[PDB]
């Protein structure tokens, strides 16, 4: 009947341009669209971090290397050690 | 007394070796998951931005 027909029809007047269309929106003063669609389409990387882990940053992994290669200045001298322990031992 | 000093070592230094060969590499092949750290990473910050 009418009376639930005429609020369907209020939802195809007011709420229409809200969301159904994007005619912005007649009772309120402030605009709809300057806010969710710019504003706060970053606003998910405005409550976390930008450009560095929304960008995600995939940085190569720091390169560790050896022992600098140089055993002769420290197994002979470790070998001079071992020889301190085992008298220790 | 000397008899089992000396054969305290008899079977020791021999089986170091194999002993410390594979000490080096069980302390030095930790590098392939290490950049696999780095994508597991990578991937945790994936799924947080788009579950954010």
């Amino acid at each position: 009947q009418d009376l639930y027909l005429r609020e369907l029809k209020d939802t195809k007047l007011a709420p229409s341009t809200l969301q159904d269309a994007e005619g912005n929106v007649k009772p309120w003063n402030p605009p709809q669209k300057p806010n969710l669609p710019e504003l706060e389409l970053q606003g998910p990387e405005a409550l976390k971090a930008y450009t560095e882990q929304n960008v995600e940053t995939a940085h190569v992994a720091k390169e560790s290397e050896e022992g600098e290669s140089e055993p002769i200045e420290e197994d002979w001298l470790v070998l001079d050690d071992a020889e301190e322990t085992k008298e220790s031992h | 007394d000397r008899i089992d000093s000396v054969s305290q070592l008899q079977n020791v230094a021999e089986t170091t070796k194999v002993l410390f060969d594979v000490s080096k590499e069980t302390v030095e092949l930790e590098s392939e998951a290490f950049e696999l750290k780095q994508k597991v990473e990578l991937a945790h910050e994936a799924k947080a931005v788009l579950d954010s």
